């Protein structure tokens, strides 16, 4: 399948399906976190993914091409988490993102706790556009999740 | 093999759900992809 | 990780009937660089003993384990270079050689014009001070059979 | 099922074989990491 849209990382490897975590399909490459298929090939029902770029810092992976998303948060707009939960229809939830600082530059983060599966699912900016991908984050003071809005370079 | 297959149209909804804060964190990133705080 | 010590390596495969070298392999600082057609990304062995990709891009033919790329030495498009080749069933073996030059519409990059047997790709390229200034097996072929590696190198 | 195991050191030898071209070659490079000679 080479449409663009979202998709869902399976694996029959479990007691039955299992939902590794998401990823976006855009201009015949397939963008998602690297955490989730551990850059390891994709079968598409009847089409195969080859790996083609992927970075374990920045814990993205691209396949059939290089990464093609590079929208990116304007630092003030709302966004939507088009989540992608496991065994559950797709949903966009609003919200404002917060802020990762690090020692190298800021990124936009969202507030949002979802499962794992669901990490992969993509974060838009007002026009749709893939702004960054959910599941990479941290564990604040209370016990909450805190995930970045994690976007690569075209 | 993992295998992919189809979730929806990625668009914005009008009709959502607002959740969730907006904290402002401090955090770190080490080689291993992990993030963490300071 | 298996072991991790500063070197050159062969890439081997189990997947037909004779044990195949499909590549070759520098571990520099904990982290082992090959060539991407080598290994296609996917992770390596190392006793029991295993190594997942950190890094890869298909454009630039190149592929890291364990860590970051840490080859950052590069040619000075002036003198002589050595090829390391570590061919199937054979010895490492130096090779001198003065690199020529791929003109992209991109810069210009090193290469060296050496022929050697499929599964030698991923052998370093070196310098008079012995740092890796690329590796070989990805390049042309001219008129003349004749291989043209180019000197591939990532970015630390 | 792939594996590595030790080929050597990596070190110049002072005083090796020295032979090859220095050829001077218009190339390209296509989106899958191939490089081609233009004419």
């Amino acid at each position: 399948e080479t449409t663009d849209g979202v998709y869902r990382v399976m694996t029959r490897r479990l007691l039955g399906s299992t939902q590794v975590g998401v990823g976006v399909m855009q201009e015949g490459v397939f963008h998602t976190m690297w955490h989730v298929t551990k850059g390891a090939a994709l079968r598409s029902g009847e089409g195969r993914l080859d790996p083609y770029w992927g970075d374990v810092k920045q814990d993205l992976v691209s396949y059939c091409g290089p990464w093609k998303l590079d929208a990116a948060w304007d630092g003030l707009s709302e966004v939507q988490l088009l989540a992608v939960p496991p065994g559950e229809r797709a949903k966009n939830i609003q919200t404002l993102p917060g802020i990762f600082k690090t020692k190298d530059g800021d990124i936009g983060a969202v507030a949002l706790d979802y499962p794992a599966g669901t990490s992969g699912s993509p974060i838009l900016d007002k026009c749709g556009r893939v702004i960054g991908l959910y599941g990479n984050g941290v564990v604040i003071k209370n016990g909450s999740y805190v995930s970045a809005i994690t976007q690569g370079k075209r | 093999d993992m295998y992919i297959e189809r979730a929806g149209d990625i668009t914005w909804e009008k009709d959502a759900e607002v959740t969730g804060n907006s904290p402002r964190l401090d955090v770190a990133l080490d080689e291993s992809g992990d993030f963490s705080l300071v």
